[PDB]
Order: structure tokens, then C-alpha cells, then sequence
RNA sequence: UACCUGGUUGAUCCUGCCAGUAGCAUAUGCUUGUCUCAAAGAUUAAGCCAUGCAUGUCUAAGUACGCACGGCCGGUACAGUGAAACUGCGAAUGGCUCAUUAAAUCAGUUAUGGUUCCUUUGGUCGCUCGCCACUUGGAUAACUGUGGUAAUUCUAGAGCUAAUACAUGCCGACGGGCGCUGACCCCCUUCGCGGGGGGGAUGCGUGCAUUUAUCAGUGGUGACUCUAGAUAACCUCGGGCCGAUCGCACGCCCCCCGUGGCGGCGACGACCCAUUCGAACGUCUGCCCUAUCAACUUUCGAUGGUAGUCGCCGUGCCUACCAUGGUGACCACGGGUGACGGGGAAUCAGGGUUCGAUUCCGGAGAGGGAGCCUGAGAAACGGCUACCACAUCCAAGGAAGGCAGCA
RNA sequence: GAAGCGUUUACUUUGAAAAAAUUAGAGUGUUCAAAGCAGGCCCGAGCCGCCUGGAUACCGCAGCUAGGAAUAAUGGAAUAGGA
RNA sequence: CGUCGCUACUACCGAUUGGAUGGUUUAGUGAGGCCCUCGGAUCGGCCCCGCCGGGGUGCCCUGGCGGAGCGCUG
């Protein structure tokens, strides 16, 4: 069958817990020092950071 | 009774029985030669399969089997079967979830070639893998070891 | 048709087993050869990679061997007189691959008195006089009878073959596969194997 | 229904037939197929009866007996022109073969000879 | 199935063929020959992927019609032939010869070879025994045979063999110390000395090589194969002598390259 | 990110669940400007299907006397382009679906010294002593003509014509060599004998493959009843091999002569061996729930032995005769599964819990069973045959079906 | 260098072998990313072309191999039928 | 707290030798294929041999009708 590919991943993780004023107002702060367009960009970089602190995270435990 | 029990003559195809045996040698008597081979592995023929007089075409040394493929272990279990017995082998199968052991066994029908004779319950015996012998039987005794034994009071 | 798949046994512990595929080419059965003793009927089968099987259906001759006296003979079939599986097969006499059969003694007769030179099977003689008198005495030179002469010591048969061959039929043992080869070969009985079938005949018949 | 040599009634029957029987040709090797054939027996009911005139009456029946009519096309084994024209061995044999003359009144005429094999 | 496969998937490729997924369903599913399919190239690939002369399997198939691909001396116009391991590829237009040796990577790269050096390959004695009237039949890596061979080569020998007459030219014998390249496994592609070899009857002999850096590695006795005697190849030995670097090794290498060619 | 919050009470600590919270995976609602990817009749019905397509195929190298073209270059077998048809091969791959299936499939491991194998590639094709060979016979296509039927990829009679279709069948090697049988001859201890041998006329079979029986012990195994030898024979009329094939440029020898004998490159073909692709059956270990399933299997093969039949092969695969065995609380057997198995996916402290119909691998199936032909390979279904269930046309005499292929 | 183990296991370490895709992950500016397996160097134009990659890790349990001998299981000579 | 009274909903039991839907085996019948033993509607060959006939010389080189050999065979 088709020799297509369908490899992809998600960019980013939504909060555990909605409505935070602390998580709120930071996240508006950065979004409005920043520019950016939405909360999904903060998010995706927020996963960024995660994917790169777990990969040194791991490394260090080894 | 004598050796040919059955309905046909039992004898080892390799060996041929009628050398001409004339006035010019004394009648007899002429012991029939005994065929047997070394099945390999390190593993020794025993001197029953050397100069017994049985005759069995699955026996390991003096039959038309090849042992190849797998060398394992038991316990004898029973012996109520015409040359071949059950063995009963125990070993652990790890449960990753629990990291403990489950204590299991299947049973294994095996070709006893009438050259071990001191073969009773509870002897370690190995088997070798050859061809399909019957239904369920694939391997064959190579070596039998006793348990605790050879003191009979 | 006829199957030889394992599938439709049931398994060790007992327990039925559910078949999970229907009946394959591979695991074909065909139905028994039955071969008779009669004028000669040969059938081809095609069999698995277009190889060639001869189902013989009827035999007269087969290739026998004496053993002893490494002489090979195609000789013809008598009949069936015992065999090891059952008693039916001799009732309506088919040859399978161990069957007992009686055969005619008349080319290893001619063997043993074109080799040896020892009129056997002959009870009082001078009665083929123009074919086995030239044989039995040749008129030939003094080397050659210092070569048969030596011959004449190890000529001895044994009494059970004697009475065979003053009988005219020898019995004996297929080795081959009517059914699979399409012939009937086999070898004679001789020595212990020898007795214990004629014991075995006879506790049939005696 | 064409009708089949030994079935040896007359009606109908369902007859499996395999290659080379009659009444049949296979679409594929092995193929068998199970036809209706009319029996070898004739009777009042039968569209066309196929008859061949095996030796010729005192006169000739207006177009059946008379005007023969020429084979398409001669032999083409060297060994069936040398029966034909008894050749015994060897005598111009290429020259011998029948050539057949195309003569079509659009076209230039000629002559064609056949490719002969053996 | 019902019969044999004559199919095989794009993703199902040898990993060694470097083949991408996304060009295609299918993969070139090599043509029957003497060598097995997981670890030969059909000359598709080696074309088309390797030296890029061609662009599509048409275009090879255009070149092989044109009978100028001559293996082992003898002109193949199948696609999808299995070239195999040190077989010769011979370009006689361009002048161009290769000879299919793995890399350190375990891959067959491409090694150009003279042409008085592709007039000879050397072979694995796969087997050897006796036919009709006690001929002697000797039957390679390959699936060649050979009458007659001298009776000092046995099983997983070595012999030197030319080309266009199928004779024996010089052998190799196995023995410690010679010089040997592993075909198959995780240490494919390595190049190394025989140290040590252990005989388990009834199953496989595993033989111990160290190369030339001190690595000791191991390998079963199916997958060794020697191109030379000691110290010294029979062959010239592809780019990287066959040795394998750590994963350090390539990242300064290629560190060096790119601070030198910048 | 190793996380919690509301709710029993007048109020407090708890237990405990309910609700909240976040992810994905189906449906659905509202809404939707751009662009790159990208799932998609699995769940219910492996229910039923109109229609169209999805498997055909030619190089110089099997067979062209089709006028369907055609160069003719002109007395010529065939220039060449070639329909159609025969021959060969493929159609057993792919694609789809997940109904069946609970030591079954399947995963890893190992074996076949217990089997087969189209094709590719490499070996073998003067290895046998044995009045056509400068080439043997017959038939059918295609094609012409006469039809039948309402109808089908339905076909009959008649007349042709070829093979790399179907058959048959030699020369050549080829001088002989070997093992028997040995007419007889010669040299012999010589003597009144044997004598130890050299020859030999006449016949008998010789090679590979098959089936027996026997003898001996060139290579390789861990271990052959292996391989290679030797002997005595068999070698099946639906009966093994021992080239009656085709193309390309064309050349050498000419004493004998003068028309013959010789040559290269291939293609096709083969009995057998090896390889490749495999396949098939086995070895060890591993699977969800259920005891409101605790004893099963064994008349009717259940476990094993002996000898056979069948099968490509090992084997209760099957038969005959025997023995009474075989499996179970370490869960047999039975039942259920909204179970095809695995690689994997979702969630993510660690450990786990669920989901894998779904593009890769293995299996199974083609409406439900069953049986077969051909073929290396099918128990095939875009092959056939029969029954059941559906269902198409008919002039009512019959004929024709298989979308869980793409739409 | 040939042979054997002064038991047999369990256990632990190493090595072989363990399809690919997917997982983690190396390199590469897809205009960034999801992806993909590419690509980069100069060209004064004749460069009558040069340099690379397509790693690596993981792959439970069972099976094979080589080291260790703590922990745990099983044994040797008691009527000596002992070495 | 329970009976009793009203209204809904939920399973349970029940005659119907329950009814119906369903999936495995015993006994009997049994299509079809395959195998075996017969069977021979036909289609060939040899002996053609009633004949014209003839060559190395009524001793038939063959060219065909036709009888049909009323046998032997595929
Ligand atoms: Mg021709
Ligand atoms: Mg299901
Ligand atoms: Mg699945
Ligand atoms: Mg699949
Ligand atoms: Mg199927
Ligand atoms: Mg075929
Ligand atoms: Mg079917």
C-alpha cells in the first residue's frame, strides 16, 4: 500500500491545571514581552525546554 | 522370551547374518557381529549397546536415529511404556510485573534403548533431539545418572 | 481427499484440537496400491515436483538375491505365504515391502550347476541327459578342474536350502516397495531367518 | 447442441469434458468443463445432419459432386513435397515447391512460395 | 502464499542498500543468482543509487540492454542480478572496474580497482566433496563449482581463482594468524587477523580476530572470510583498511575535515 | 512536572466514593482565512451487489504460402513490416479483509544426517562398444467453405498446412579397455605325476540415473546405514538421459581434387549434482477471562512397540497384531472472547494499565462446506465439479454467477 | 597443544546472533517546524569535477559462548558393596 | 421503623412436552470428484494378396481400385 510517511509529533503539552493566576500572568507576561501570537508558542517552547532537560537529566543519571 | 518376540525377524539391516559359514570354519560358535556407532558429542556408547543382543531401529547406538539439534535433562517420572519412559523436566518462568519466579514443568516422552537397564524412578537422565520416533516422542536417553541410589538395603 | 495432516489427531493431553485451515495439497493421501501377483500393470503417478511414482498394480517377476551366494536372479513370483502385518494380505495374496513370497528355484538351480558343477536339485539324474550331463562333466583341461575342484569344498548348502530346491520353490523376502518403485524386488531366507519364518508358517499351518 | 460420437442414446446428457475430447476448448490448461452434448444416435429431432459422401452415384449432383475445388495451400515439409512429387533424393527440390500466385487486380501480380521446413 | 514470492517491499530492503522510503512501495526484489538476496546488490541500485550514472531503473535498463556490465567476465543484462561480495564489475567503455568489499559501516561501497588487479578473485570454499568416478568437486562462496583442486584445500578455505577460465590460480588455508574480513553480522565489514577459533561440535565455531588497532572481536565461522596470507591482502583493501573507529573517532575526523577545507 | 480540588457535619479529624482535572480516539454540534503533511465502510452486516476496469505476453535467435502491407529486380524455398493461431511462460505474485483460530497462529532459537524446489548461476551432455542420418512419421490450428442455436470467450461436419507442439529413430566417437566364460597353444620341478605361470580363439555384461543383495574401506562430519569405490543383477510400453532445434556476420583445407570435409559468436534444450528463491514438517520457551468447568483421553487412535500402506519426506498419517497406557490443583479437559499473532500505539518518576481490524512480517479466507485438473508451486476460487443459500437472462428447450480487488 | 573436570543447577558479567519502519538519538537551515535522507566545496568556465552521509543506542523471556564462585538448592565413605 | 394505599421502572419465575433464533456429534440416505476392475461407440497399423503387375531376370522393383486379412495388433 501507499508510500506515504504520517511521522509526526506533537510540539507542545497543555498545563496540567487551567486557571492558574500565578501560571496566567506569567504566561501573559511572556506572550506580551515577546510578541507572540499565542499561548501554544509558549507551550512549545516550554516542551523544547522539557525535551531538553530530560535528555541531560537522563544523561547525568547515566 | 528369546529376542524375536514379534511377528517379524528383528535384526540390524547393517549387519548380515549369513557369511557363508562352511566346513573350513567350525560351526560354532560364530557370535554374530554387533553393529553400533559413537553418536558424537563426547557422549560413550555403553557396553550393553556393545555386545547386547537386543534389537531396536530407534535405539541411539545400534538404530537409524542421528542425534542433532537439542541436549536436555530430566527426571524419570514413569515407566509403563514398551522402550519409552516420561521424564519430567522443572524450571522457573520469571513474571517481570511481581520480578519473582513461577515454578513450572512439562513432561517429555522419551526412547529408552533397552542398553540402560539400571534406569528406576528418580534417576537424571539427558536426551538428544532426533527424528520424530512417534506421535509425541522427539528425543532419545543418551546418559542416565542415579539419584541417591546403587545402596539397595 | 485422503489426508496425512496431524491436525485431526487429538493432542497429547488428549484435548480435541480445531483444525485452522482446511485440508492443504501438501498433506495429500492416495489410496493403497493392492498389488496382486498376475500378468505385469503399471500406473504412473504424477507426485509433489512433478516427480514420477510407479503404482504396480500386478507382478510375475521380481529381482532376487541368494546373499550367500552373491548370485542376483530375476526370477518369478509363486505367491504370498506369510507376512508380518496381517494374515488377510496372504489370503488374497499382496505383495507389500515385507512380505514372505515363494519363488521358482529354476535360475539359481542353473547357477550352482553352471558354477560349481554339482548336479543339485537333481534326486536321481539322467533324465535331461543332452543339457546336464554336458555341464556336470565339460570334458575340460587339468588347470581349470584344479580351479573347480577347490570349488567343490566350499559347495556345501545347507539342508533347509537342499529341501527348497528339491521342492522347486524357494521362499523368501521382499525388500523393496511394490507401490512405490513398481517392482518386487528381494532377497532369499536363509539361516535363522530361515527358520523362524518356516516356524512361523507352520504355526499358521501345521 | 452438437452432437458426440459413443455416448450412444439419443437426448441430451451433462458430460464433464476435459482437453481433446470434442465439443470443447479449453480456456486453460487443465481446464475441464461439464457440457450438455447431444447423443451419437439420430432421430426426428435435429436442426442439421452432417452427412459425407463416401462414393459417387451414377450421376453428378448439381454442385456438390462437380467443380472441384483446389486446396489453399500444398506441402511445406521437404519430406511431403518429395512424397507428393516423387522425389526420390536430392533433384532441385527448392525449385519443385508449389508457389502460389497472388494476382489482385489493385495490387502488382506475383508469385509467393512457401518457407519450407526440414 | 500459495507459491514463491516474487515482491519485495521498499521498507523490507536490506538496510545496507541505504534504499529511502518514500521514492517507492516496492524495492528492485533481486533476480535469483549466487548469491542470497539479504546480502547482495542488484545492479539497479548499484547504478542508479551508488554511482548515480543512471537516474531511473528505465535508464538502467537501457545500459544493461546495451550490453556494457560485465560481472565476473561475463556480460549479465539482468536488472536485478545479485552482484554480490568482491565480485568484479567491469565497465570496459569507461575503462572502470569495482570490487564489492564492505566498508567499515558493514556496506558495500564503491572500491575501483586496476585492471590487472580485476583480472583475479578470490573465493570461499563453501564445501568440498567427491562426484561421479571420484572427481573432486569444490563448491565456493558463490555458487561455482570447480573439478579438481589440489587436496590441501578443504572447508572454509580460501582460493584465488581468475577470470573468463574458472581455474585455481593460489589458496589460502585456514590457519591462525591469517588475514581475514568478517561477511555478515554486526562486526560485517571489519578487517582483521585470525587470533583463536573454539570447535562446539553440533552447533557453530566462533573464532576470536583482533585488527590492527587492538580491538579482539568474535564472530561465527559462517561469516569469516580471509583476503590474505598473515599480514599481507591478496586484495586491495577499500578506503578505511577496514577498521572500525569509535563513534568519537568520526566526529573529530569530520571536525579536522571541515576545519582544514574551511 | 513523582501535583491535586469540591461534596457527608452545628463545627473537627478520618474512611470512602461521587464530581471536578489533563491526555488520545471515535462520533457529533457550532465555526472555519492561508499553507505543508496526512487517516479515511474496521467496529453494526466475512451482509447483498447493477455497471466498467483490475493479467497478459515476442527477440535477429520456435512455427507465416492471411494480400493486411510490401522491396520484387525477373525465374527466385523463405527480402522485410506482420495480423490471427499453434508452441513456451506467467496467471500460486500483487491487492483486500480479519470470519475462523487460545500451545493453535505467531515471536525468538534450533534441526531436516527425515524432504521437495520453476527460475538464476556453476558443473555434465563423443564417458555406454551397441538401404533416412545431407534430417524420419502422423495429426491439428490458423485459413477457405457449409451450418446449428434466442443466447455464452458455445461449437459440428468438410478441405488444408508447420513445429523447439506430438512421436519415432540411427551414424559418429570406436582403436579398444575391463570382469566372467574360457576352445586351445607355449614356457614350466619334469619323471612315473603333479606342476608355477605366459598367452589366447568363441561368447557373456559394461556409462550416468532407479531398485535390490553383497564386499571393502578417496574425502568430510561431533556423529551415517555419508560420499567415492567393487560385485551380481533389475531398469516399469500412460515405460529416465544418451540434442533430428533456431539466429549472426562469415571464413580455412584442398593432396584425394572440384564437391565435399572443417571452423567462431550465441539462443533454445536437457538425466543428475551444487547454488539461489523458498516451501513443508519438527526442537526449546512464551498467551486473555473462567472451577456457577476437577478429572479428561481410551468402543470410533487415546499413549507406546513391531511390520507394513500412503505421503516429497520423519511420525498412529492410516491398517493389522500387541502393551495399558497418556494429561491433570505447577489448573489438564471444557467454556467464553466485542481474540488473527508479532514489530508497535496511548499514558509516562519508578513499577505498570490499556489498545494493536489498520499500509511491515507470518497465518487464514474468498457466500458456507466438500472434491479435483493443470502446474515446480493451488486443495487456486478475477480455475473447474457437486450440494446448500442467494441471485441473472430465456423464444421456457436451456445457459450463466461469486467486489473481504479499484471505483 | 591435544584430553578431562575434583558434581549438577540457579545467579552475575562478557561475546555472538537478534528484519526494516516506529522509539531515543548523530549530522544536515524543509525559508523554521512536523518531516526527509540528504547534501557541501569551489567555478578565474571547462571544475574537460571534487568532498562526504545514509551513524549509534535499545531489542524483555527462552536458547548459544566464555570468565566469577559470594548467596541458594542438590550430592560423595556408616552394616563400607569406600578411595 | 414497618404493613397497608397510589404511580412508574427494573430484573426474576411460568404452562406452552415453552416458542424462536442459533453453533458440535450418533445412526441412516447420499450428489460429485478421485482410485481400481471391467467396458469397448469409434479411429489407426500389419497380414494388401480377388487383381491388373513385373527387376537384380508363371520367381511381382512399384505406381491404385477393390475384395476384405473376416486373423494379429495399438
Ligand atoms: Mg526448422
Ligand atoms: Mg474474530
Ligand atoms: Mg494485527
Ligand atoms: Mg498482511
Ligand atoms: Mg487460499
Ligand atoms: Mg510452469
Ligand atoms: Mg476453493
Amino acid at each position: 500500500p501507499v508510500a506515504r510517511s504520517w511521522v509526526c509529533r506533537k510540539t507542545y503539552v497543555t498545563p496540567r491545571r487551567p486557571f492558574e493566576k500565578s501560571r496566567l500572568d506569567q504566561e501573559l507576561k511572556l506572550i506580551g514581552e515577546y510578541g507572540l501570537r499565542n499561548k501554544r508558542e509558549v507551550w512549545r517552547v516550554k516542551f523544547t525546554l522539557a525535551k531538553i532537560r530530560k535528555a541531560a537529566r537522563e544523561l547525568l543519571t547515566l | 522370551a528369546d529376542i524375536q518376540t514379534e511377528r517379524a525377524y528383528q535384526k540390524q539391516p547393517t549387519i548380515f547374518q549369513n557369511k557363508k559359514r562352511v566346513l573350513l570354519g567350525e560351526t560354532g560358535k560364530e557370535k554374530l557381529p554387533r553393529y553400533y556407532k559413537n553418536i558424537g558429542l563426547g557422549f560413550k556408547t555403553p557396553k550393553e549397546a556393545i555386545e547386547g543382543t537386543y534389537i531396536d531401529k530407534k535405539c541411539p547406538f545400534t538404530g537409524n536415529v542421528s542425534i542433532r539439534g537439542r541436549i536436555l535433562s530430566g527426571v524419570v517420572t514413569k515407566m509403563k511404556m514398551q522402550r519409552t519412559i516420561v521424564i519430567r523436566r522443572d524450571y522457573l518462568h520469571y513474571i517481570r510485573k511481581y520480578n519473582r519466579f513461577e515454578k513450572r514443568h512439562k513432561n517429555m516422552s522419551v526412547h529408552l534403548s533397552p542398553c540402560f537397564r539400571d534406569v528406576q524412578i528418580g534417576d537424571i537422565v539427558t536426551v538428544g533431539e532426533c527424528r520424530p520416533l512417534s506421535k509425541t516422542v522427539r528425543f532419545n536417553v543418551l546418559k542416565v545418572t542415579k539419584a541417591a541410589g546403587t545402596k539397595k538395603q | 481427499g485422503i489426508s496425512r495432516d496431524n491436525w485431526h489427531k487429538r493432542r497429547k493431553t488428549g484435548g480435541k484440537r480445531k483444525p485452522y485451515h482446511k485440508k492443504r495439497k501438501y498433506e495429500l493421501g492416495r489410496p493403497a496400491a493392492n498389488t496382486k501377483i498376475g500378468p505385469r500393470r503399471i500406473h504412473t503417478v504424477r507426485v509433489r515436483g512433478g516427480n514420477k511414482k510407479y503404482r504396480a498394480l500386478r507382478l510375475d517377476v521380481g529381482n532376487f538375491s541368494w546373499g550367500s551366494e552373491c548370485c542376483t536372479r530375476k526370477t518369478r513370483i509363486i505367491d504370498v505365504v506369510y507376512n508380518a502385518s496381517n494374515n488377510e494380505l496372504v489370503r488374497t495374496k499382496t505383495l507389500v515391502k515385507n512380505c514372505i513370497v515363494l519363488i521358482d528355484s529354476t535360475p539359481y538351480r542353473q547357477w550352482y550347476e553352471s558354477h560349481y558343477a554339482l548336479p543339485l536339485g537333481r534326486k536321481k539324474g539322467a533324465k535331461l541327459t543332452p543339457e546336464e550331463e554336458e555341464i556336470l562333466n565339460k570334458k575340460r583341461s587339468k588347470k581349470i578342474q584344479k580351479k573347480y575342484d577347490e570349488r567343490k569344498k566350499n559347495a556345501k548348502i545347507s539342508s533347509l536350502l537342499e529341501e527348497q530346491f528339491q521342492q522347486g520353490k524357494l521362499l523368501a523376502c521382499i525388500a523393496s516397495r511394490p507401490g512405490q518403485c513398481g517392482r518386487a524386488d528381494g532377497y532369499v531366507l536363509e539361516g535363522k531367518e530361515l527358520e523362524f519364518y518356516l516356524r512361523k508358517i507352520k504355526a499358521r499351518k501345521g | 447442441f452438437p452432437m458426440k460420437q459413443g455416448v450412444l442414446t439419443h437426448g441430451r446428457v451433462r458430460l464433464l469434458l476435459s482437453k481433446g475430447h470434442s465439443c470443447y476448448r479449453p480456456r486453460r490448461t487443465g481446464e475441464r468443463k461439464r457440457k450438455s452434448v447431444r447423443g451419437c444416435i439420430v432421430d426426428a429431432n435435429l436442426s442439421v445432419l452432417n452427412l459425407v459422401i463416401v462414393k459417387k452415384g451414377e450421376k453428378d449432383i448439381p454442385g456438390l459432386t462437380d467443380t472441384t475445388v483446389p486446396r489453399r495451400l500444398g506441402p511445406k515439409r521437404a519430406s511431403r513435397i518429395r512424397k507428393l512429387f516423387n522425389l526420390s533424393k536430392e533433384d532441385d527440390v527448392r525449385q519443385y515447391v508449389v508457389r502460389k500466385p497472388l494476382n489482385k487486380e489493385g495490387k502488382k501480380p506475383r508469385t509467393k512460395a512457401p518457407k519450407i521446413q526440414r | 502464499a500459495r507459491g514463491p514470492k516474487k515482491h519485495l517491499k521498499r521498507v523490507a530492503a536490506p538496510k545496507h542498500w541505504m534504499l529511502d522510503k518514500l521514492t517507492g512501495v516496492f524495492a528492485p526484489r533481486p533476480s535469483t543468482g549466487p548469491h542470497k538476496l539479504r546480502e547482495c546488490l542488484p545492479l539497479i541500485i548499484f547504478l542508479r543509487n551508488r554511482l548515480k550514472y543512471a537516474l531511473t531503473g528505465d535508464e538502467v535498463k537501457k545500459i544493461c540492454m546495451q550490453r556494457f556490465i560485465k560481472i565476473d567476465g561475463k556480460v549479465r543484462t539482468d536488472i536485478t542480478y545479485p552482484a554480490g561480495f568482491m565480485d568484479v564489475i567491469s565497465i570496459d567503455k569507461t575503462g572502470e572496474n569495482f570490487r564489492l568489499i564492505y566498508d567499515t559501516k558493514g556496506r558495500f561501497a564503491v572500491h575501483r580497482i586496476t585492471p590487472e588487479e580485476a583480472k583475479y578473485k578470490l573465493c570461499k570454499v563453501r564445501k568440498i566433496f567427491v562426484g561421479t568416478k571420484g572427481i573432486p568437486h569444490l563448491v565456493t562462496h558463490d555458487a561455482r563449482t570447480i573439478r579438481y583442486p589440489d587436496p590441501l584445500i578443504k572447508v572454509n578455505d580460501t582460493i584465488q581463482i581468475d577470470l573468463e577460465t574458472g581455474k585455481i590460480t593460489d589458496f589460502i588455508k585456514f590457519d591462525t594468524g591469517n588475514l581475514c574480513m568478517v561477511t555478515g553480522g554486526a562486526n560485517l565489514g571489519r578487517i582483521g587477523v585470525i587470533t583463536n577459533r573454539e570447535r562446539h561440535p553440533g552447533s557453530f565455531d566462533v573464532v576470536h580476530v583482533k585488527d590492527a588497532n587492538g580491538n579482539s572481536f568474535a564472530t561465527r565461522l559462517s561469516n569469516i572470510f580471509v583476503i590474505g596470507k598473515g599480514n599481507k591482502p591478496w586484495i586491495s583493501l577499500p578506503r578505511g583498511k577496514g577498521i572500525r573507529l569509535t563513534i568519537a573517532e568520526e566526529r573529530d575526523k569530520r571536525l579536522a575535515a571541515k576545519q582544514s577545507s574551511g
